[PDB]
């Protein structure tokens, strides 16, 4: 039971930067590989990256130069800003985890909790 | 006897890349080292304080713990005065380092048919580090006259990459999970002793 | 990267049938593919992990198998709560790739 509620403004101007934030209930922080994923309306999910509690991160290549996520343990909340934003990015944008058990990777996301709306427009 | 918790540090299920190295405080504990020492499932264990059998006689104030994964070539880097792409981009231990450093393979684990992709190292940056520095911001790298403008690029290039762990590689490219204990003595009451 | 495709776009059936989902890779992943689903309005589940496991308060009417480039998620016996656009993904590779989706009417 890990109850996950994004929280992040609903509509940003083209070419500024975007900062969502991912709060966590009944969760710990303190070993899963944790990640962001988008979906444009009407299109696929997409995926963004996965963050470490340390700092470990990682970032799609596509999107690898304008993101930049952060992971703040005390506060055990997630901040991922996007910049250089463009039209491309209207779509909503959801909180994933990963499950748990493994090594030294990931494994499928498992608690995306509901994924909250970003505008981008004029 | 409220016992140290060496447990999570060495025995945890993930570790953190190295160019963000976990960093876990020891305090107010009493920390048997003796079966880490006697523990004899680790590749090295190189002390450069005091020698291993006498620091369970000796105290300090403070432990940190500073834990991470590297490959086998990189080992020998992680030592005072010591240089390199690992000990000036990642992770680099000061010339009077009070402390010391275990290390263990752990290609069972940490590595992937297909190649390991998690984990990561600092191949660029534009100084050296100071003492036990951490950076974790990654900016691109400018290696030309242009500035890349936050784009990559010709010669501009993503500060980090990815090492290919695979499972079949030889000694020197697997993967070895990396302890570092720095034993510092600050004016306070030593809670860490034997 | 990595090209997911999923065999059916569209799919419809009636209460109580079987249906399969056919998941097929751009190159070799092992077992590492899951099976997700998504009912309208909402943030997709888990259904199927490593792609053959069925994750736990999952109801044992979804099924999965595969190796190699190629999986299958299979409905036993449909249900019309089972409304939904289906997801395999991978995450054997950077990046993480999810197919296109498949609608279940
Ligand atoms: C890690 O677990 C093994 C399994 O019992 C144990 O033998 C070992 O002592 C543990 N490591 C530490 C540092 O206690």
């Amino acid at each position: 039971q890990v109850q996950l509620q994004e929280s992040g403004p609903g509509l940003v101007k083209p070419s500024e930067t975007l900062s969502l934030t991912c709060t966590v209930s009944g969760g710990s922080i303190s070993s899963y590989y944790w990640s962001w994923i988008r979906q444009p309306p009407g299109k696929g999910l997409e995926w963004i990256g996965y963050i470490y509690y340390s700092g470990s991160t990682n970032y799609n290549p596509s999107l690898r130069s304008r993101v930049t996520i952060s992971v703040d343990t005390s506060k055990n909340q997630f901040s991922l800003k996007l910049s250089s934003v463009t039209a491309a990015d209207t779509a909503v944008y959801y909180c994933a985890r990963d499950r748990g058990y493994s090594s030294g990777w990931t494994d499928g996301f498992d608690i995306w909790g509901q994924g909250t709306m970003v505008t981008v427009s004029s | 006897t409220n016992l140290c918790p060496f447990g999570e540090v060495f025995n945890a299920t993930r570790f953190a890349s190295v160019y963000a190295w976990n960093r876990k405080r020891i305090s107010n504990c009493v920390a048997d080292y003796s079966v880490l020492y006697n523990s004899a499932s680790f590749s090295t264990f190189k002390c450069y304080g005091v020698s291993p059998t006498k620091l369970n006689d000796l105290c300090f104030t403070n432990v940190y713990a500073d834990s991470f994964v590297i490959r086998g070539d990189e080992v020998r880097q992680i030592a005072p005065g010591q240089t390199g792409k690992i000990a000036d981009y990642n992770y680099k231990l000061p010339d009077d380092f009070t402390g010391c450093v275990i290390a263990w393979n752990s290609n069972n684990l940490d590595s992937k048919v297909g190649g390991n992709y998690n984990y990561l190292y600092r191949l660029f940056r534009k100084s050296n580090l100071k003492p036990f520095e951490r950076d974790i911001s990654t900016e691109i790298y400018q290696a030309g006259s242009t500035p890349c403008n936050g784009v990559e690029g010709f010669n501009c290039y993503f500060p980090l990459q990815s090492y290919g762990f695979q499972p079949t590689n030889g000694v020197g490219y697997q993967p070895y999970r990396v302890v570092v204990l720095s034993f510092e003595l600050l004016h306070a009451p030593a809670t860490v002793c034997g | 990267d990595i090209q997911m495709t999923q065999s059916p776009s569209s799919l419809s059936a009636s209460v109580g049938d079987r249906v399969t989902i056919t998941c097929q890779a751009s190159q070799d992943i092992t077992n590492y593919l899951n099976w997700y689903q998504q009912k309208p309005g909402k943030a997709p589940k888990l259904l199927i992990y490593d792609a053959s496991n069925l994750e736990t308060g999952v109801p044992s009417r979804f099924s999965g198998s595969g190796s190699g480039t190629d999986f299958t998620f299979t409905i036993s016996s449909l249900q019309p709560e089972d409304i939904a656009t289906y997801y395999c993904q991978q995450y054997d590779n950077i990046p993480f790739t999810f197919g296109l989706g498949t609608k279940v009417d």
